[PDB]
Parts: structure tokens; C-alpha cells; sequence
């Protein structure tokens, strides 16, 4: 739920320098694209991590 | 006639097989363990018993 | 695994040779009916029926045994083919 | 039938017990409630208790003695002693060395009636001016009874110690398929036993099923 | 439900009406109408890949039934519902290597 | 299970060590009841298991419920073939198919 | 006789009969392809005295593997009413055969979900794991399949 | 069977003497297989509690229940005392007894993992 | 500090169902009591059931019968329900017959009476006949233990009899408890429950005393040594 919650703001952010012009419509999806990337490899480690300290 | 095969032929075959093995195959024969040998151990069933090692 | 493969593989330049060896020899036992065999009375592979034990039938199980007691000598050359067959029929006739 | 039972025997320390055919599931049947048995039941001897002169507790070490004490308890704990009277329900064996000498079991004081299986199993090195004076307790029962659970003590300073009574320190069985004729799916039941000598495993098997026999008889009078 | 509808292989009764007669061969119900109606019933017919096709009555002489009230099982099917196997009491563990 | 507390019997022996093992686990809540634990234990579908052959429990609980399993077209009974010799093809002289 | 036990008057296997592998389901003759008896056929012949028949034994058995209860015959002549065969064919014998298939070891079972095996061991009810009222269950899933 | 307990409850505390440890334990303050340091060496309360003379002897405790398989404790094996579960040592036993080589046995596994 | 034998508690409801208890017992000893005799009750307890059934103008399991609503093959599957007492332990063999007519719904209790024989579950629905509905047969019920299927044994009393798969085994259901008991200085002893449920053609009392004879004549089998 954290790193959901902190996504989404992030994405919001990324929707705020757009629609200023700022990065196009590709950098905009490049960098969503990202983001997730990086959201999912986060949640992958708190699983194993949840997994190995409190059940392992 | 399967009705006029009597107990003794099954004892005789054991004595046939003895010490002798057969080769399985699995498809796709991808490489050479594709075929491997085999001592045959007689079994009430209709299914060939494979063994777990083998698998892979 | 068969028992003391590993020596047999031991005894030869290349594993095909070992099949050879012993396909050959299981033929010669076969042809002779085993009494050309060089095991010993204690020494012969047994097989359990429901009488009791018997001679294990399996020429290659006997070939492997013979070969591991170090009584065998095999190579290339050793003997004219004929002059091998003839003698083996005069010591042990079919 | 009659099953056929087979036994092959190294020594006092090792058997192996076939009994074979038997009807489809028995060889579990028998093989499960005999292992539980020979583990827990039979009859042995252990040493529960250790006093030795100048060691307050198990953690100490002895000066001008190689082994510490947690050593020295171990070996107590491989010692194999056999009780010729069947009423003799304890014992306390005595041992003082001293000097440059290996202590071995044999050291210890002749006492009547009690048998040391393994005499010559190791229990300390002494150094020069090195003086062991102790007194074990060896006691009559059955299974594993750790110290902390028996918690028993001559004197203060006395160390309890894990009982191991067992004489029997495995048991091993396996079932496998076997055929009578038309029938293959009866069973093959090879039971394995490691005692330590004093109890033979053929004895110790007999006892198991005794104790199994004695039990089916408790469905009697209600 | 529908699926075992759809397929035909269940049998249902055209109009309100009672049952007249109930056989392991047919079933015979009284309309409205009054008119007499007798379904046969396909007993232990192979199919194209041999397995057996057979109708089984799930009424009872007597009953009253409404317009498409299950008449007979068709295969695969339990009052009505598709029915391709059964529901057993499952262990999810390793077990020998079996 | 409240049905076998009104029959008059309590929790087994190989229940608790069941349950001991199933606290290591992190499945039930330590300090509560043995009831109290195996009603923890059933809301996640899991359940205490006796090994027939032993008689011992399986040392951690076990998921068990009703399954719906169909048996397929494909039989044994159907497929089971062997040959020693038997037909062979008109041009190539070898066994058929 | 005991070959021909099962058959009718005309051939056909009674229905109710259980037929197993090898067993006749149709008897049939069929005219011997003109040939020489070879000379070893010739003293044979000659040595028990009995004439080579002129029909060779054609009848349909059942295959290896197969086999039930005989539950219909279907019979079609020609020159009987309502039927006409392909030209050449005198009659037609059809035999349904049944079998009720119990559940047995190599056979496929599947849930809904694509979880799918073959049948490798039947298990007496007091192996298989039980609950504690006394309860077998009726199939053992392995976790890995997950 | 080789994977070894990880337990919460003893969290690393410093313990003069092993005794003190064990009473500690004992009164239920501190887990078996939970880190700890006794005097200055960090070992588990399990391997202090339970000392074992051999093989054997381990698994007969297993056996009544006294531990577990995957319980980290003493035992004394081939002249080595060594700290591991039951487990790790029915494995090594395993091993040893299929290859009929004890020493070449014990050189082959990695026993500590 | 030796254990010695137990008390042995016997509690009864009809012949269904018995609970067997034995306290106090050495710890661990409730299983290995307990078990053997669990899987010795649920396998090796004789028993009867229907092996052959022979149906007037039926050739085979997959006909049907004019009248009968159900076929063949559900009736052989309600006959396996079908249990049956015999009162003279020298008697292996019944054959029962059954003749049913009419708009009745045939049940066990239509069955022939025969002497020294007992029907368990005279209730058991048979057959739902309607008019013109004529229902003839003769089931064969014989003695034997386990599980037995139509295929091994194929008994036949006539050229049209139809096999039945046989369960032989009069136990419905085992089990057993194993909850704490203390003699008062000492703990961790077991106390022994054995819950048996029957078909009531034996009853669970007389289950289990076969099953300790079974377990014990096998530990005589330790005897001869070779
Ligand atoms: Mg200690």
C-alpha cells in the first residue's frame, strides 16, 4: 500500500511537468513506464523480505 | 486367448526378462537421454513406472 | 548401476571396447552352453524362482562377472578367427 | 501362509529382521508400532548423575585435565553398563586417578554384579599433577530422560545428566512390494535395530513384541 | 444450468401439466391440454467417441410440474446442473513421491 | 468441532504439538486456547492431519476441502499397446502404424 | 466347443455374453485363396488323414485390450426387407460392446483451473491421510503444482 | 530438515554465565534458538541446554520430542563438537551411509547451510 | 515406576457404534496401541455383502426394466448398500429373493425372510415401481473380507447373473484420541479412545476384539527365526 500510495503521487508529478510542457508525450510515458519499473521491483523485495525475517 | 493364460506363464517371464533391459523413449528425442535403458520390473497396471530422476 | 563399472571402464581404452568384450564373450557362452565359463561353482550369477536358486540365464550378466576376475584376456590379434573357433568346439562341443 | 522370519545378526550390536509375505498395509502395521516401542520401552541402563571433586558446575574446566567437563560427561554418556541382578534398581560408580595416565572405563572400581560392556572407551587424559576424583550414578530404565527432567542429585555440585537408558540407539524399517503367485501387492517388512551391546537387537525385537502382546491382552475386563 | 439447457441433452415439460407415467424407458405427462405426451428416453446410445449417452427420469408418477421443470437427467448432468466429475474431499500435500 | 467437545472429548495430544509447531509458523496467535487456535487455523483452510500409516500427525496443518475433478477422455485402457511382430506395408515391407 | 460356447445358431455372440481379448465376437468362413498344399502340407495330410477344408477361419475376435458385455447385434441380410447393402456385400453384423471403466492407475484427471494429472497410485483407505474424526480423504494434490 | 530455526524472543542479550542463560530460558524470557551472547562468545540457548555425545544420541531426542530436527544444538560428531540442528547431521548421515565412505562423506557436504 | 495394566472402559450405542477406552497408558502408547488397530479395523474385519444379483428377463448390467424406474445399473448400485447378519457363524452363502409388483416402492424389507439371517437397513430403497411394474430377482450374499470387485471374483449362480463389487468390511468408520492423563505423581501418560462406527452386522465391540486377535496372532509370526 506504501509504495502504491507514493506512486501514484510520483505519477502525479510526472502529469504536472507534462501538461507544463516540460517532457513530451514520450518522455511522459518513458518515465511512467519507470516508475512502475521501479514501484514493482520495490514490491518484489518487501515479499521476500516479509518472507525471510517474519516467515521464513 | 487372454481366458486360457494360466499363472505359470507369468512366473516363466520373469525367467525371460531376467538381468535383461528395455529402452524408453519420450518425444521429442531432443538428445541422446531422450533414450535410456532400463531394467524392467513387472507390474500389475497398464502404466509404464518412470522414475523421478529421470524425469528432467 | 552395474556392479563394478567403474573397474570396467577401468580395463579399457575407450567404453565401446568394454561392449564389445563382453557382447563377444556372452555370445561365446551362449554358443558353448556356459561350460567354457571361468567362474567358480560360487561364483556363478544366480537367479530365484519359486523352486529355489537357479543359474542366471543372462549371458551378459555372466560376460561382466567373468570379466571383473581378471581371468580373461582380450585384445586385437591374439588368434586366427578359425583356429579360435575350432578349439573352442574341441574343449566344449555344441 | 505363515509368514517366513529371517534374521541376519552382526555381533551383539546389529540385526536385521524380514518377515515376509504379509497381507497388503501389515508390514507398516507391524513395522511403526515396533520402532516406537524398541525406541521408548526397552529396558537399559544410564548414568544420570556425575560428582566431581573441585567442579562446581557443567561449564567449568578442570585444571591439569585435558577434556573440559562437558567432555568428560559425554563420555559418561557413551558408557555401556550391564546389570547381572535383576533387582538392582541403582548404582554408584567411584573413580580417582591421577598423574600422566589415560582414564578409560576399566579404571573404575569393580562393583558386583555390574558388567562394564566397553572397557576400554575412553573418558579422560590426565596430566602430570592432574587428579580426577568422581563418582557417577548409573541408573535402571527406559527411553531418554534429559537432565533438566530428572533433575537428580546425591549432593550439591552434583551434575545431572541427559539419561540415555535405551539400549537401542536406531531403528530402521522399510516395506517394500512383494508377490505370492497371483497377489502382488503383500508386503516385505525388513526391520533394522542398533543396540549398543547389551541388549542383543534380537533380544531387544523380542522384548518390543512382548511389551505389544502384554498391551493387546489390556482389552479384556471392562 | 443454461449449458446443460442449451445442450438438449436434458429433458424438460413443454407445458404445466402432471406425470403420468415414469419407466427407466419413458415418461409420460398430461398436459393442460389434456393431451396425453410420452418422451422416450435415449438409454445407453454411444456416442462418436464411445462414451454412453442415457437419459435417466427425475420425476416420479404423480408429480405436478410447471412449463420447463426437469423431465430426465441427460449425461453429465445432476437435476438439471452440468455435471462432468465429482466433487471430492482433496489434500494439498506432498505425499511419498506419489 | 464444537460437536466433539459436547462428545465429550478434548484436544489431542498431537493436536498441541500440531498447534506448537503451527505458532512457530506464525498461523495462530500465541496465548489463546487450543480451540481458540485450530478456529484460527480452519479460517485460513487448514487443518490438523493424521498420517494412516503412523498414526502422527503431519507436523504442520494442512489445507483440505471439497474439489470439483473431472476424469478425461484420455484412459490408459485406450492407449496401453504393444507389438512383438504383426503387419507390415505393402511397398516398404515395414510394420505398420 | 469351448471356442464356440458363446455363439448362436447363426454366429452372432449372444448378447449379455463377456467377451475378453482373443474371444470370437462374429464367426465367419472364407473361401481358400486357390493354392498348391506345399509338400510338407501334402504328408502331413496324408499322415493323420484328414481333407484340407475348403474355408479358412475369417471370424471377427476381439482386439487385444478390449472387450465387455454384448449388449446389441445388429444383423443385415440381403434380400430382406427394408435393406439393400454396396454391391457385393451379402450381409452386415454389427456388435456393441460395453465396459463399465473404474478409475485406474495412468488415467487423467483435471480441475477446472488446469491442474491436471495422471492417476500414479491407489492408496488403501488406511494410508490415506485423515482427519481427526476419523475422515479419509479422497485425493492427495502436491503444494508444487501451484 | 536442513534449514535451522530463527526465533525473536531472546534478541541478542548478554549473558555472564550459561547457567543464568538457561534460567533465563527457563522462565520463558528467552527462545531457544534465539541469538544471544553468553559471556562473550554469541551462541543459542540450544546449544548450551542440549549437548550431544554423538549422533545417535540427538536423534533418539528428536525421537521423544525433545527437540526438533531443524532445533540448532551440541552434538559431538567425529571427534568435533559441533553446533547444528539434528537435521544437518541426518543429512550428513544420509550421505555417509549411501557411499559407505564416512570421511570422504564428511568432506563432500557443506554442512553449515 | 513401572506402569501396569490399564482400566478398560466400554461405552455402547446399539450395535452402530462403541467407544473403546484405556487409561492410563505410557506416553506414546496411544498411538502405537491405537493405529495398528485403526488400520487392522478399516482392512482386515470380515464381513458380508451382495456378490451376484440375477434379475428376471435381464441379460446384463445396462438394460432396463418395463415399469421400473430405476435401471440396472442404479439398482446393483443400491444392492451394495444392502446389509446383511448372519446369525450362524458356519453359514458363508445366502441366496435372498425378491418378487415386487404394483405401484410400491420396493425396499429391503421385501426380501424373502430367511432363517438366521438379518437385515440391518430394511428401509434401503430399492426399486420405485409403477403399474405394470413387475420386479423378480435373487442376490447372492456371501462372507469375505475387504474389498473384493465384480471383476476378480465374477460369481455367477446363472448364465444371466451380473457380478456385483463386493465391500466386504462391516466398519464404517475409525477413530481414535489420544488426550493427557497423570496417575498423579507422574504426567505426559496417554489416554486411549478408540471410536468405532459399523454396519451393524458386526457390532464395533466384536470389530475390535477380531482386530486385536489379527494384530495379535501376527506378533506370533516373530516367533521362528532363521
Ligand atoms: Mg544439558
Amino acid at each position: 500500500k506504501q509504495y502504491l500510495e507514493e506512486a501514484d503521487r510520483k505519477l502525479l508529478q510526472i502529469e504536472q511537468a507534462y501538461e507544463m510542457g516540460f517532457l513530451t508525450d514520450r518522455e511522459r510515458y518513458d518515465q511512467i513506464l519507470q516508475l512502475w519499473t521501479e514501484t514493482t521491483e520495490k514490491v518484489t523485495q518487501a515479499v521476500f523480505k516479509n518472507f525471510e525475517e517474519n516467515y521464513p | 486367448r487372454q481366458r486360457d493364460i494360466k499363472d505359470e506363464v507369468w512366473d516363466a517371464l520373469e525367467e525371460v526378462i531376467h538381468g535383461k533391459v528395455v529402452l524408453l523413449n519420450r518425444a521429442p528425442t531432443l538428445h541422446r537421454l531422450g533414450i535410456q535403458a532400463f531394467q524392467p520390473v513387472l507390474v500389475e497396471g497398464q502404466s509404464i513406472q518412470l522414475h523421478p530422476l529421470v524425469c528432467e | 548401476a552395474e556392479p563394478g563399472i567403474d573397474k570396467l571402464f577401468g580395463m579399457v581404452d575407450s567404453k565401446y571396447r568394454l561392449t564389445v568384450v563382453v557382447a563377444k564373450r556372452a555370445q561365446q557362452l551362449l554358443r558353448h552352453g556356459f561350460k567354457n565359463t571361468v567362474l567358480e561353482p560360487e561364483e556363478r550369477p544366480k537367479m530365484q524362482t519359486l523352486e529355489g536358486l537357479f543359474d542366471d540365464p543372462n549371458a551378459v550378466t555372466w560376460a561382466m562377472k567373468e570379466l571383473l576376475t581378471g581371468r580373461l584376456v582380450f585384445g586385437e590379434n591374439l588368434v586366427p578367427e578359425d583356429r579360435l573357433q575350432k578349439e573352442m568346439e574341441r574343449l566344449y562341443p555344441v | 501362509k505363515a509368514p517366513v522370519f529371517t534374521v541376519r545378526t552382526q555381533g551383539r550390536e546389529y540385526g536385521e529382521f524380514v518377515l515376509e509375505p504379509l497381507e497388503r498395509g501389515f508390514g507398516v502395521t507391524l513395522g511403526n508400532p515396533l520402532r516406537r516401542i524398541l525406541l521408548s520401552s526397552i529396558p537399559g541402563t544410564a548414568v544420570t548423575s556425575v560428582y566431581i571433586e573441585d567442579v562446581l558446575h557443567e561449564f567449568s574446566t578442570i585444571p591439569g585435565v585435558k577434556e573440559d567437563v562437558v567432555e568428560i560427561i559425554l563420555n559418561l554418556k557413551e558408557l555401556v553398563v550391564r546389570f547381572l541382578n535383576p533387582s538392582l534398581q541403582t548404582v554408584t560408580l567411584l573413580l580417582k586417578a591421577e598423574g600422566p595416565k589415560e582414564v578409560k572405563a576399566r579404571d573404575f572400581l569393580p562393583v558386583a554384579d555390574v558388567e562394564i560392556m566397553n572397557p576400554d572407551l575412553h573418558i579422560a587424559t590426565l596430566e602430570e599433577g592432574g587428579r580426577l576424583n568422581m563418582e557417577v550414578r548409573v541408573d535402571r530404565g527406559v527411553g531418554y530422560v534429559p537432565a533438566e527432567k530428572h533433575g537428580i542429585k546425591d549432593r550439591i555440585n552434583a551434575i545431572p545428566v541427559d539419561a540415555v537408558f535405551s539400549p537401542v540407539r536406531r531403528v530402521a524399517f522399510q516395506v517394500e512390494d512383494t508377490r505370492l503367485g497371483q497377489r502382488t501387492d503383500l508386503d516385505k517388512l525388513t526391520l533394522r535395530i542398533w543396540t549398543d551391546g547389551s541388549v542383543t537387537p534380537l533380544e531387544a525385537l523380542n522384548q518390543a513384541v512382548e511389551i505389544l502382546r502384554e498391551h493387546l491382552t489390556y482389552f479384556s475386563n471392562p | 444450468e443454461r449449458v446443460v439447457r442449451d445442450s438438449l441433452a436434458a429433458l424438460y415439460a413443454e407445458e404445466d401439466g402432471e406425470v403420468a407415467k415414469v419407466d427407466g424407458n419413458r415418461i409420460v405427462v398430461r398436459y393442460e391440454d389434456g393431451r396425453l405426451v410420452e418422451y422416450p428416453l435415449r438409454r445407453f446410445y454411444r456416442s462418436n467417441q464411445g462414451t454412453a449417452l442415457d437419459q435417466r427420469p427425475r420425476v416420479v408418477v404423480g408429480q405436478r410440474v410447471r412449463k420447463g421443470d426437469l423431465l430426465a437427467d441427460g449425461p453429465a448432468s445432476e437435476n438439471g446442473f452440468l455435471a462432468l466429475g465429482q466433487n471430492v474431499l482433496v489434500a494439498i500435500m506432498p505425499f511419498d513421491g506419489y | 468441532f464444537g460437536k466433539r467437545k459436547g462428545e465429550g472429548f478434548g484436544v489431542d495430544k498431537r493436536e498441541v504439538e500440531v498447534l506448537r509447531r503451527a505458532e512457530k509458523l506464525g498461523l495462530v496467535t500465541p496465548g489463546k486456547t487450543p480451540e481458540e487456535q485450530l478456529k484460527e487455523l480452519f479460517l485460513q483452510g487448514k487443518v490438523v492431519l493424521y498420517d494412516g500409516r503412523t498414526g502422527e500427525p503431519i507436523e504442520g496443518p494442512i489445507v483440505v476441502g471439497q474439489m470439483f475433478i473431472m476424469k478425461l477422455y484420455h484412459m490408459v485402457e485406450d492407449k496401453m499397446h504393444a507389438r512383438s511382430t504383426g503387419p507390415y506395408s505393402l511397398i516398404t515391407q515395414q510394420p505398420l502404424g | 466347443e469351448a471356442a464356440l460356447r458363446d455363439l448362436d445358431e447363426e454366429g452372432v455372440v449372444r448378447i449379455g455374453a463377456e467377451v475378453k481379448p482373443g474371444d470370437i465376437l462374429v464367426g465367419r468362413t472364407s473361401f481358400k485363396g486357390e493354392s498348391e498344399p506345399t509338400p510338407e502340407e501334402r504328408l502331413l495330410r496324408s499322415i493323420f488323414g484328414e481333407k484340407a477344408r475348403d474355408v479358412k477361419d475369417t471370424s471377427l475376435r476381439v482386439p487385444p485390450g478390449e472387450g465387455g458385455i454384448v449388449v446389441r447385434t445388429v444383423r443385415l441380410r440381403r434380400g430382406d426387407p427394408g435393406v439393400e447393402l454396396k454391391p457385393g456385400v451379402r450381409e452386415v453384423v454389427r456388435v456393441y460392446v460395453a465396459q463399465k471403466r473404474k478409475l485406474q492407475v495412468g488415467d487423467k484427471l483435471a480441475n477446472r483451473h488446469g491442474n491436471k494429472g495422471v492417476v500414479a497410485k491407489i492408496l488403501p483407505v488406511e494410508d490415506m491421510p485423515h482427519l481427526p474424526d476419523g475422515t479419509p480423504v479422497d485425493v492427495i494434490l502436491n503444494p508444487l503444482g501451484v | 530438515i536442513t534449514q535451522v530455526r530463527k526465533e525473536k524472543k531472546g534478541a541478542g542479550l548478554e549473558f555472564a554465565t550459561p547457567e543464568e542463560a538457561l534460567a533465563a530460558h527457563e522462565r520463558g524470557e528467552v527462545a531457544l534458538n534465539a541469538p544471544i551472547k553468553v559471556a562473550g562468545r554469541e551462541t543459542s540457548v540450544g546449544r548450551l541446554k542440549y549437548v550431544f555425545a554423538n549422533p545417535d544420541e540427538a536423534l533418539l531426542a528428536v525421537a521423544h520430542g525433545i527437540v526438533d530436527l531443524q532445533d540448532v544444538v551440541t552434538v559431538r560428531y567425529m571427534g568435533k563438537r559441533l553446533e547444528t540442528s539434528p537435521g544437518r547431521i541426518l543429512f550428513a548421515r544420509i550421505v555417509a551411509e549411501a557411499v559407505e565412505d564416512e570421511k570422504v562423506a564428511w568432506e563432500l557436504i557443506q554442512l553449515d547451510v
